[PDB]
RNA sequence: ACUCGUGAGAGACUGCCGGGGUCAACUCGGAGGAAGGUGGGGAUGACGUCAAGUCAUCAUGCCCCUUAUGUCCAGGGCUUCACACAUGCUACAAUGGCCGGUACAAAGGGCUGCGAUGCCGUGAGGUGGAGCGAAUCCUUUCAAAGCCGGUCUCAGUUCGGAUCGGGGUCUGCAACUCGACCCCGUGAAGUCGGAGUCGCUAGUAAUCGCAGAUCAGCAACGCUGCGGUGAAUACGUUCCCG
């Protein structure tokens, strides 16, 4: 299973293997969720990396 | 008539 | 001026003003203007009534325009439809009739895009 | 007599110079009928201007290849070479003017996979 | 794909064409009968290592020069093999065709012959490593041979997984134009499939 | 430009006016390589301005440039992982380039039925301080002023 | 290609609009060169092997 | 369309079929495979079983449809909608 | 006067042919007048399947020499 | 004699000078030269990665079909269309449309092919065959953008050409499904295009035309080459990607 999303110009793609369609789709969904979590780039996700003090 | 058009076209 | 029931534009060169007739384009306008003799570069507001008459009689003589041409085209399309030919049912459902591709294009016959 | 050549990106100009008046004979046509552009005339007459020797040489030219701009450039280079042949000692003034250097700016060869020499096909990441 | 064929890389500089004739209208049929002759000579002779095949054509007359490491096997003492090859070469619409059977001076500095031997040993029962070691060590003894690389790919040893292995000794600058690289490729037929063998050999450089 | 600044092209002087600025202008208005048409447009615009005002093209062109030449601009600068609109001083070459580009672009949107007439009207208005390019310069200077607090970095 | 089609290519019919090139050595119908009578793959391989008298790599 | 010099293209098979059909003034159903054959005024009464790809469609010729080809009246592709 | 036309795919071969041709005819000769080389260019796709963007170019070059007066299989001779 | 064609050769090597430099690599500037610092562009792609692509160029281990999954033929299909995505072409016009005149290229192809003069059509095109296996003849003598003159006057227009009706030419045994082109008429959307996104550092982007392969004909606006005219910008690595 392969998935490609265009989140506001940013390409997020994932690929998984499975023994059947259902398992592959579920693993693909989990992988895409992790990728989107790592992609956020909004303030809440970019506030701990901004230099402080 | 279409037949006349055939005659003038081909004859 | 009123020509075959068509109001010519206010100020146009004569052949391009005559283009406004449904049965006349540019080549037809040029050749008929050459045939009857009135100048091609002369405007619509300079037409004399005798000129209107001569274009009227020439056009009604060796040309078919406006309502007769429209109804003849419509009758031809309808007759092509009713004989069951390929172009018949192509006309019936509003699809291109000259073998054009329809997988993506042909929005002209399909009309504006619809979503579903 | 003296004869020289100028080359500019597929344009070739063979020039013959005599001490006559400032008359240009480009394949039988004058500087007006040929080259109907003021910028091209400046580009032609620039070596004469910097060498001060305007209107004291009658020029004949054989032109082949390229377009008006390349032909004008090749003609200017040929005029500069004719001037240096006739009078050597003004080489600085010409050379510092750059008229004595051939321009190696040719059309870059087209490459496979690209629409043009450098233009690339549009790539969509999606 | 990484490396282009070395013979074609230096075709116009170091190596020479394997077919020599001129044709404008008759280029296509000349090519047809050329490849027919090549396949006929490849299928007919397999015991003696056929190093090379040149073909020259002038109008009617064709000269086919074939190189082998064992000329006696491919030629007949009464002309039987010569008669066979002559008869099968007439039948290829070669009109008047004459053959020059020749022998290579060193049959271990030739990359094609080395690949031939390596494939023949690897086919029946020989472990591949022994084949490359013996071939390389035998190649180094020759005087003009200054470098050699031997590489085999496929299901080596009848395994279920394909592998690629290569051994080198000396200098093999495939990027250098003036250096000549004798290149030889051959496919060994094993019960588990086909194994590809490539050999590059460096004997000095020409200018 | 990662390894350093790039050399500049030394464009040549004009034949019928002998100034660098008009050649820069014809290069700016150039489209699709039609240099002859661009030169015709620029020369016609200069002649139209001369006929309207009665003075030399170049002096009123320079007056228009000085009227529309900017001195302060605003750039997006990222300091400490945060972006701000910092006012920046403009080098003379960049100011001239921006002024010429604004003149050409705003003359392209006029309604004088022809490129030559639009360009002539725009250059005359800029000389008198009425052109839209003058308004653009006023707005960019105002924006530079409004963000002066971010001038320290 | 298939042996049957390759052999059928050699038959001369009453109608020449149907004759296909079908490169000689392997019968590939697509991308056949008239001068050599070989498809692109075979043309490239034989050119690299040097079997074509005159053809060589390009550089310009 | 076909050039006027060459004449209309009608296949010989259904040609001789229609001459032997009209010689006794009886019009039985004629089954044919040549869609490319045009329509001749000699077909005015005859009805053809023109091939489609799966079966043969019956087409009764009239005066209006002369000059066309048989394949016009045997639609190949079947599309009803999505 | 008859024209001797040499066409060859190899350069050095064409010089050799022209040279011994003029040697054996020397008859007054015009010399091996060169003629423009004829170039045939072909572009092919490297991969058997897809990969269109990877192309390889080949050429065949024909050298022509002219002899006007008053062999290896590579070079031909056309006498007219 | 000058180009040009194609053979041989020379010519760029930090060669010389000045300064930085561990007197070292290397670097900055200058002279000379056509070219100054791997001159410009190509061919060339290390060990390997991604079980990348190709059992449909080809070969091939194993499995499978073998009165068929082999083989011959006609017709049809690969061209279907309520939609979605991608690559391109033409436009939305006055830096333009149309008409008349007029000047400059390179490269390539041609024998059962290129095919001229002349004649007949408005035009595809028809008749005809001069000369050419071609630095010779034909592709016209080759172009278009370009320059000059006239007209149009900012409008869904003299823009745009889709779609449709009618009439033809050529190839092919055959242009219905399913060719291209020519003539007359018809004259849609389209007013510079949201979020977002792509290419390009100089003979480059942009724009204009020409040729070739495949090819009986063409879906070619695609691909591979050739030349014509030819820009803007680069302060500098903080941010984005590798």
């Amino acid at each position: 299973a392969q998935a490609n999303l265009d989140v506001n110009g940013r390409q997020v793609r994932a690929q998984v293997e499975g023994v059947n369609a259902r398992e592959a789709v579920d693993r693909l969904e989990a992988r895409l969720r992790s990728r989107l979590e790592r992609i956020a780039e909004h303030w809440e996700a970019r506030r701990g990396g901004v230099p402080a003090e | 008539g279409r037949v006349a058009r055939f005659e003038k076209r081909y004859g | 001026a009123r020509l075959v029931g068509v109001d010519l534009p206010r100020d146009k060169r004569m052949e391009i003003a005559l283009t406004y007739i449904y049965g006349i384009g540019r080549t037809r306008s040029n050749e008929i203007l050459a045939a009857t003799g009135i100048d091609k570069n002369m405007r619509t507001k300079d037409l004399t009534d005798d000129q209107v008459t001569v274009l009227r009689d020439y056009i009604e003589g060796n040309l078919k325009v406006e309502g007769d041409l429209r109804r003849e085209v419509q009758a031809d399309i309808r007759r092509k439809i009713e004989i069951g030919c390929y172009q018949g049912l192509r006309h019936r459902r509003g699809l291109p009739v000259r073998g054009q591709r329809t997988k993506t294009n042909a929005r002209t016959r399909k009309g504006p895009k619809r979503t579903i | 007599p003296i004869q020289t050549v100028g080359r500019r990106k597929e344009a070739v100009v063979r020039v013959r110079l005599v001490p006559g008046t400032g008359q240009f004979n480009l394949d039988g046509r004058t500087l007006e009928n040929y080259f109907p552009n003021k910028v091209h005339q400046q580009l032609i007459k620039a070596p004469l201007v910097t060498v001060d020797r305007v209107d004291q040489f009658d020029i004949y030219a054989h032109l082949d290849g390229g377009g008006p701009s390349g032909q004008a450039g090749a003609l200017r280079l040929a005029i500069a070479r004719a001037l240096i042949l006739v009078q050597p000692e003004d080489r600085p003034a010409l050379k510092k003017a750059g008229f004595l250097t051939r321009d190696p700016r040719a059309i870059e060869r087209k490459k496979y996979g690209l629409k043009k020499a450098r233009k690339a096909p549009q790539y969509s990441k999606r | 794909g990484q490396k282009i064929n070395p013979h074609g890389f230096r075709l116009g500089i170091t190596t020479e064409w394997k077919s020599r004739w001129y044709a404008d209208k008759q280029y296509k049929d000349y090519v047809k009968e050329d490849v027919a002759i090549r396949k006929l000579l490849a299928t007919g002779l397999e015991r003696a290592g056929i190093a090379d095949v040149e073909i020259e054509r002038t109008r009617d007359r064709v000269r086919v020069d074939i190189h082998t490491a064992r000329p006696g096997i491919v030629i007949g003492r009464r002309g039987t093999e010569a008669d066979r090859i002559r008869a099968d070469l007439e039948k290829l619409t070669g009109k008047q065709v004459q053959l020059n059977i020749l022998e290579v001076k060193n049959p271990e500095s030739q990359a094609q012959l080395v690949a031939q031997g390596v494939a023949e040993q690897l086919s029946n029962r020989v472990a591949f490593r022994r084949a490359m070691r013996k071939a390389i060590q035998s190649a180094m003894r020759q005087p003009n041979v200054k470098g050699i690389r031997v590489q085999c790919s496929g299901r080596l040893g009848g395994a279920e997984m394909s592998r690629s292995e290569f051994y080198r000794e000396g200098r093999v600058p495939l990027h250098t134009l003036r250096a000549d690289i004798d290149y030889g490729l051959y496919e060994a037929k094993t019960t588990f499939g086909r194994i590809g063998v490539k050999v590059w050999i460096y004997k000095g450089d020409i200018v | 430009p990662r390894k350093g600044p790039a050399p500049k092209r030394p464009l040549v002087n004009d034949p019928v006016y002998g100034s660098q600025l008009v050649t820069q202008l014809v290069n700016k208005v150039l489209l699709e390589g039609k240099k002859s048409l661009a030169e015709r447009i620029v020369y016609g615009a200069l002649e139209q301005a001369r006929e309207k005002t009665g003075t030399d093209p170049v002096v009123t062109l320079k007056r228009a440039l000085d009227n529309v030449k900017p001195a302060l601009e605003v750039r997006s600068r990222r300091v400490g992982g945060a972006t701000y609109q910092v006012p920046v001083e403009v080098r003379p070459d960049r100011s001239t380039t921006l002024a010429l580009r604004w003149l050409v672009n705003f003359s392209r949107q006029r309604r004088e039925k022809t490129m030559v007439e639009r360009l002539a009207n725009e250059i005359l208005d800029a000389s008198n301080g009425l052109g839209a390019s003058v308004k653009r310069r006023e707005d960019t200077h105002k924006m530079a002023e409004a963000n002066r607090a971010f001038a320290h970095y | 290609a298939k042996k049957a089609l390759v052999h059928k290519a050699n038959k001369k019919p009453k109608f020449a609009v149907r004759a296909y090139t079908r490169c000689n050595k392997c019968g590939r119908p697509h991308s056949v060169y008239r001068k050599f009578g070989l498809c692109r793959i075979c043309l490239r391989e034989m050119a690299h092997a040097g079997e074509l008298p005159g053809v060589q790599k390009s550089s310009w | 369309p076909r050039s006027l010099k060459k004449g209309p293209f009608v296949d010989d098979h259904l040609l001789k079929k229609v001459d032997v059909q009209n010689e006794k003034n009886t019009k039985q159903v004629i089954k044919t495979w040549s869609r490319r054959s045009t329509i001749i005024p000699d077909f005015i009464g005859h009805t053809f079983a023109v091939h489609d790809g799966r079966k043969h469609v019956p087409v009764f010729v009239t005066e209006a449809m002369v000059g066309h080809k048989l394949g016009e009246f045997a639609p190949t592709r079947t599309f009803k909608g999505h | 006067k008859i024209r001797i036309r040499l066409k060859a795919y190899d350069h050095e071969a064409i010089d050799a042919s022209a040279r011994k041709i003029v040697e054996t005819v020397t008859a007054s000769v015009v010399g091996p007048v060169p003629l423009p080389t004829e170039k045939n260019v072909y572009c092919v796709i490297r991969s058997p399947h897809k990969y269109k963007d990877s192309r390889e170019h080949f050429e065949m070059r024909t050298h022509k020499r002219l002899i006007d007066i008053l062999l290896p299989a590579s070079v031909d001779v056309n006498i007219q």
